[PDB]
DNA sequence: GCATGGCGCCCGAACAGGGACTG
DNA sequence: CAGTCCCTGTTCGGGCGCCAT
C-alpha cells in the first residue's frame, strides 16, 4: 500500500514551528464513523499512533462522498498551510470533452483511496497530529500521524498530480500511441485497436499500477454510451453534461441565487444564448449570503425562459483534426454575447458567453473585439490552433474601424454571417470642418468646494447659453457644454472645447455607456448627420475660448 | 563541460520568479517537448516537481529563412532581480563607437552558452513548466543545469570565456568592433559590404571550431537620421487650420523653450466662423519662419545617462506606418524616429507593431546597450494575444500600456 | 471552534497613473 | 511647482459553479 514512490521533500516556512491548535467537538454519529476509519488506515500501515512527546494537534471532521454510503476522512491544517512552503501548482485548465477525438475503442478507470497510497516526506509526518475523542469524551483517545498524504494540507494534490505523471511516464514511452488523460487519480484511455489486445491493454495498466501500489477496484467503465468522466455523459458519438437539475423555490437569498448562476454559467457550455447579465444585476452591493432578496421583473424574465432551454436535450460532437474549425459569435442583449463554436454545420463543439463592461464607455464593435481574444485564447487552451470566424459584421464596418482608431487591433480570418443584430459603429464624425455650420465654441468650468458650477457656449453669429450646475466637476463641466451644443444646434455642427476628457470619449466614437450624461450625448450624435469638433488650449490667447471662459466665472 | 560553478548573488530578501505560463498552439506545443527532450537526454535540463516555488514561461519561435523552431525561456522578470550580478559584478562594456559604423551583423551565439554549468543554489530559481493541450496531463516541470538561453547573466559568466574566443579576430582587425548582448552577438565593420559579409562567414568559422553553427541579416546605422516636426504650408490658411498650428505650436513649447506663439494668435481674438479664410500678417509670417526654422536642431541641454531606465513610447499613423520616440526624462528625447509599412498585402496592426518594437529595441542595444519600456498602443488583451504568432527576436524587453488618444492631428506625422 | 488544488463568472475594494486645477 | 481631485483601468480577494481528494 505505502511506500513505493520517493517522498517529495517538504519543509516548514523558515521560522516558523508546527500546528499546536486544540481539535473541536464533533457530532456523536460522526466519531462512531471515523473511529472506524482510523482503525482500518492504521492496519494498512496509513497512520500510525504516537506518544505525549509529540506537541501538535489539527483538528478534523468527515463528510460522506458524493454516493452518501462511504465517507471521506477530512482534516482541517488551514494553522499548517500557513507555515508550509509555497508550492508551485502543476495542474492547469481542466480538459473538455469537445477537445477529445474519435476512438474506436474507450474505457476509464478510477482508483480508489488515492491520496493514502503515496508516502509522504519522511521528517514532516511529526507536524499532521490530530487527535481523535473516544466515543463520550471521558478519557482522550488515540492520536497517531497522518503517515500517508493528507487531505487539506497546503498542496496536497500538487504532490499527487506530480508523482502520478512520473508513474505513468513508463508506460506512456512503450505505448506512445494509446491516449491518456490523467486528472487526479481520474484517467480516461483508449485507443483506434480492438477489444482483444485493448482489454489486455487495460488489464496491462492496471497491473502496472497495482505494482505501483495503485489498486483499482472493478469500478472502471463497463464500456457503454454511459461515461461518467469529469462529470458528463461521454457517448460514442455525442456528448452532454451532467444530467442538471436547476433549484426552485419560492423566495431566494443572496446565497441561492449564487448556487445559481455558477449552476447556470456550467451550462453555458452545450446549452447556447443562456445569460445572466440581469439575473446578477442584483448582486450589486456589499450582500450577506443570508440575506433575503426578492427578484426583479427582468430577472424573473430571465430565470423563466433560462428553464425551459435546460428543459430542452441537446448533445456536442468530438473533435476531428481534419476538418476545419469555425467559431460563430452573435450580439444578444444590452452588453451581452453567446456564441457556438462548431466544425460541421450543425454539430456544435461548445457553445459560450461573454458579458463583460470593459470600460465606462464602450463601444460594440470594441466589444466584438475583446469577445473575439476570448474565444481565441480560450480555443488555444483546448486545440493549438485559432479557428476561422462567423461574425455578424459588414467588412466595410471594421475597415473603417482600425483605420481611424489609434490603438491597434486587429481579428482573424473572419466571414460575414447576416444574423441580427448586425453589429455597426452607428454615428461618424468628420474629419474636417463643415461650411454653413454654427460654430458653437463650449466650455465649461466648476468650484470645488462648493460643487456647483456654470456650463456654456457662444457661437459665431452670436450665440449665448450658460447654467448653472448643483454638484458637478470641472472634467464634468466641460462635457455638459458638449452637450448643450447638441440641442441647440441643427443637423450640421461645429464644435470647439478645451478638453481632451471630454475630445476623447467621442472621438473613439462609442455606443453604450454608464455615465447617463453620456449614454444621453449619443442619442444626439446619432441624428445629427455630419459633425465636426476640434481641440484648442485651455487657458491661452485662443480666440472664441477667450470670452467663454470669461463667461463661466464666479 | 567547463569550469566551475559561479556564484551568484542575489539581493537580500528579494524572492525569485513566480510567473505562470500561458497557453500555447499545437505548433509551437508539439516542436517545445523534444527540444526539450534533447536537452534533456543531453543532461542540459533535469525534470523537478511541485517542491519548487518558482517558474517562468516558454515558448516557441521560428525566426524567418531557419525552419529551426528556436526555444525561448521569457526570463523578462528573473533578470530585474539578478541586476546586481549582471550589471555591476559582471558587466559587460558597451563600445562608444559601435553605432558609428556603416554596418553591423546580428550573430545568433546561443548554443554556445550551454557549455558551463549554473551554481547550484541559483539553479532552483530557473524552472519552467510545459503545458499539454486541453490539459491532457498536468504540465510537466523542468530546471536549467548549464547557463540559460535567455537570462542575462549567462553572458555576465560567460564573458570571460568569450573575450578569449574572439582573441585572433579582435586583436587582428582594430577597424571591426563587436558587442555581445543577451543570446546574440553583434558585429560591426566600416568596409563595403561585399568585403564584410564575407568577414562574418569568416568569423562563423572561428566560432564553429569550437562548436557554433547557427546562421544573420544587414542593418546599417548610418542609414538613421532624425525627422523632428513639420509645420505644413498652403495658400489658404483657414481659421480651423490655425487652430490646430497653435495646438501643434503648443506642444512644441515643452520642447523648445524659444516658441512664440503670442503674436499668432492676436488675430484669432474674437468669436469668428470656422471655415472663415484669415490672411497671414507681417509679424505671423514673421513667426511662421521663426518657428519653422527654430525646429530643426535637436532640444539643446539633454544628454544620455544610463542610471535611468529608457522608454519607448510609439503612436498609430496609418497606412501601416509608425511612428516613435525614446526618452529619458518627458520632452527631453533622445531619438525621434520613424517607421515605414513593410510594403502591401500584409495589413495588420499587430504583426506590424511588434515589428516595431524588435525595430526600436535593436536601436536602442546598438546605441546605447539597454532595452526601453515600450508604452504600447494597444490593449493588454489585444495583444497578449499574438505578441508570439509574429515574433522572430532572442530577446523580450519590459513595457507598459497606454491608451491616451493623440490631441492635434497628431503632434509629430 | 467545518479543509485542498485547478479553471470558470461576477463584483466591489484597493492601487495606479495622467491631466487639470490651486496656495 | 508640490499637493488635490477626478476618471479610468487593472489587479485582488470572496463566494459560487464543476472536476477530484
Amino acid at each position: 500500500p505505502i511506500s513505493p514512490i520517493e517522498t517529495v521533500p517538504v519543509k516548514l516556512k523558515p521560522g516558523m514551528d508546527g500546528p499546536k491548535v486544540k481539535q473541536w467537538p464533533l457530532t456523536e454519529e460522526k466519531i462512531k464513523a471515523l473511529v472506524e476509519i482510523c482503525t482500518e488506515l492504521e492496519k494498512e500501515g496509513k497512520i500510525s499512533k504516537i506518544g505525549p512527546e509529540n506537541p501538535y494537534n489539527t483538528p478534523v471532521f468527515a463528510i460522506k462522498k458524493k454516493n452518501s454510503t462511504r465517507w471521506r476522512k477530512l482534516v482541517d491544517f488551514r494553522e499548517l498551510n500557513k507555515r508550509t512552503q509555497d508550492f508551485w501548482e502543476v495542474q492547469l485548465g481542466i480538459p473538455h470533452p469537445a477537445g477529445l477525438k474519435k476512438k474506436k475503442s474507450v474505457t476509464v478507470l478510477d482508483v480508489g483511496d488515492a491520496y493514502f497510497s503515496v508516502p509522504l516526506d519522511e521528517d514532516f509526518r511529526k507536524y499532521t497530529a490530530f487527535t481523535i475523542p473516544s466515543i463520550n469524551n471521558e478519557t482522550p483517545g488515540i492520536r497517531y500521524q497522518y503517515n500517508v498524504l493528507p487531505q487539506g494540507w497546503k498542496g496536497s494534490p500538487a504532490i499527487f498530480q506530480s508523482s502520478m505523471t512520473k508513474i505513468l511516464e513508463p508506460f506512456k514511452k512503450q505505448n506512445p500511441d494509446i491516449v491518456i488523460y490523467q486528472y487526479m487519480d481520474d484517467l480516461y484511455v483508449g485507443s483506434d485497436l480492438e477489444i482483444g489486445q485493448h482489454r489486455t491493454k487495460i488489464e496491462e495498466l492496471r497491473q502496472h499500477l497495482l505494482r505501483w501500489g495503485l489498486y483499482t477496484p472493478d469500478q472502471k467503465h463497463q464500456k457503454e454510451p454511459p461515461f461518467l468522466w469529469m462529470g458528463y455523459e461521454l457517448h460514442p458519438d455525442k456528448w452532454t453534461v451532467q444530467p442538471i437539475v436547476l433549484p426552485e423555490k419560492d423566495s431566494w437569498t443572496v446565497n441561492d441565487i449564487c448556487k445559481l448562476v455558477g449552476k447556470l454559467n456550467w451550462a453555458s457550455q452545450i446549452y447556447p444564448g443562456i445569460k445572466v447579465r440581469q439575473l446578477s444585476k442584483l448582486l450589486r452591493g456589499t450582500k450577506a449570503l443570508t440575506e433575503v432578496i426578492p427578484l426583479t421583473e427582468e430577472a424573473e424574465l430571465e430565470l423563466a425562459e433560462n428553464r425551459e432551454i435546460l428543459k430542452e436535450p441537446v448533445h456536442g460532437v468530438y473533435y476531428d483534426p481534419s476538418k476545419d474549425l469555425i467559431a460563430e459569435i452573435q450580439k444578444q442583449g444590452q452588453g451581452q454575447w453567446t456564441y457556438q463554436i462548431y466544425q460541421e454545420p450543425f454539430k456544435n463543439l461548445k457553445t459560450g458567453k461573454y458579458a463583460r463592461m470593459r470600460g465606462a464607455h464602450t463601444n460594440d464593435v470594441k466589444q466584438l473585439t475583446e469577445a473575439v481574444q476570448k474565444i481565441t485564447t480560450e480555443s488555444i487552451v483546448i486545440w493549438g490552433k485559432t479557428p476561422k470566424f462567423k461574425l455578424p459584421i459588414q467588412k466595410e464596418t471594421w475597415e473603417t474601424w482600425w483605420t481611424e482608431y489609434w490603438q491597434a487591433t486587429w481579428i482573424p480570418e473572419w466571414e460575414f454571417v447576416n444574423t441580427p443584430p448586425l453589429v455597426k459603429l452607428w454615428y461618424q464624425l468628420e474629419k474636417e470642418p463643415i461650411v454653413g455650420a454654427e460654430t458653437f465654441y463650449v466650455d465649461g468650468a466648476a468650484n470645488r468646494e462648493t460643487k456647483l458650477g456654470k456650463a456654456g457656449y457662444v457661437t459665431n453669429k452670436g450665440r449665448q447659453k450658460v447654467v448653472p450646475l448643483t454638484n458637478t466637476t470641472n472634467q464634468k463641466t466641460e462635457l455638459q457644454a458638449i452637450y448643450l451644443a447638441l440641442q441647440d444646434s441643427g443637423l450640421e455642427v461645429n464644435i470647439v472645447t478645451d478638453s481632451q476628457y471630454a475630445l476623447g470619449i467621442i472621438q473613439a466614437q462609442p455606443d453604450k455607456s454608464e455615465s447617463e450624461l453620456v449614454n444621453q450625448i449619443i442619442e444626439q450624435l446619432i441624428k445629427k448627420e455630419k459633425v465636426y469638433l476640434a481641440w484648442v488650449p485651455a487657458h491661452k490667447g485662443i480666440g472664441g475660448n477667450e470670452q467663454v471662459d470669461k463667461l463661466v466665472s464666479a | 563541460s567547463p569550469i566551475e560553478t559561479v556564484p551568484v548573488k542575489l539581493k537580500p530578501g528579494m524572492d525569485g520568479p513566480k510567473v505562470k505560463q500561458w497557453p500555447l498552439t499545437e505548433e509551437k506545443i508539439k516542436a517545445l517537448v523534444e527540444i526539450c527532450t534533447e536537452m534533456e537526454k543531453e543532461g542540459k535540463i533535469s525534470k523537478i516537481g511541485p517542491e519548487n516555488p518558482y517558474n517562468t514561461p516558454v515558448f516557441a519561435i521560428k525566426k524567418k529563412d531557419s525552419t529551426k523552431w528556436r526555444k525561448l525561456v521569457d526570463f523578462r522578470e528573473l533578470n530585474k532581480r539578478t541586476q546586481d550580478f549582471w550589471e555591476v559584478q559582471l558587466g559587460i562594456p558597451h563600445p562608444a563607437g559601435l553605432k558609428k559604423k556603416k554596418s553591423v551583423t546580428v550573430l545568433d551565439v546561443g548554443d554556445a552558452y550551454f557549455s558551463v554549468p549554473l551554481d547550484e543554489d541559483f539553479r532552483k530559481y530557473t524552472a519552467f513548466t510545459i503545458p499539454s493541450i486541453n490539459n491532457e496531463t498536468p504540465g510537466i516541470r523542468y530546471q536549467y543545469n548549464v547557463l540559460p538561453q535567455g537570462w542575462k547573466g549567462s553572458p555576465a559568466i560567460f564573458q570571460s570565456s568569450m573575450t578569449k574566443i574572439l582573441e585572433p579576430f579582435k586583436k587582428q582587425n582594430p577597424d571591426i568592433v563587436i558587442y555581445q548582448y543577451m543570446d546574440d552577438l553583434y558585429v560591426g565593420s566600416d568596409l563595403e559590404i561585399g568585403q564584410h559579409r564575407t568577414k562574418i562567414e569568416e568569423l562563423r568559422q572561428h566560432l564553429l571550431r569550437w562548436g557554433l553553427t547557427t546562421p544573420g541579416y544587414e542593418l546599417h546605422p548610418d542609414k538613421w537620421t532624425v525627422q523632428p516636426i513639420v509645420l505644413p504650408e498652403k495658400d489658404s490658411w483657414t481659421v480651423n487650420d490655425i487652430q490646430k498650428l497653435v495646438g501643434k505650436l503648443n506642444w512644441a513649447s515643452q520642447i523648445y523653450p524659444g516658441i512664440k506663439v503670442r503674436q499668432l494668435s492676436k488675430l484669432l481674438r474674437g468669436t469668428k466662423a470656422l471655415t472663415e479664410v484669415i490672411p497671414l500678417t507681417e509679424e505671423a509670417e514673421l513667426e511662421l519662419a521663426e518657428n519653422r526654422e527654430i525646429l530643426k536642431e535637436p532640444v539643446h541641454g539633454v544628454y544620455y545617462d544610463p542610471s535611468k531606465d529608457l522608454i519607448a513610447e510609439i503612436q498609430k499613423q496609418g497606412q501601416g506606418q509608425w511612428t516613435y520616440q525614446i526618452y529619458q526624462e518627458p520632452f527631453k528625447n533622445l531619438k525621434t524616429g520613424k517607421y515605414a509599412r513593410m510594403r502591401g498585402a500584409h495589413t495588420n496592426d499587430v504583426k506590424q507593431l511588434t515589428e516595431a518594437v524588435q525595430k526600436i529595441t535593436t536601436e536602442s542595444i546598438v546605441i546605447w546597450g539597454k532595452t526601453p519600456k515600450f508604452k504600447l498602443p494597444i490593449q493588454k488583451e489585444t495583444w497578449e494575444t499574438w505578441w508570439t504568432e509574429y515574433w522572430q527576436a532572442t530577446w523580450i524587453p519590459e513595457w507598459e500600456f497606454v491608451n491616451t488618444p493623440p490631441l492635434v492631428k497628431l503632434w509629430y506625422q
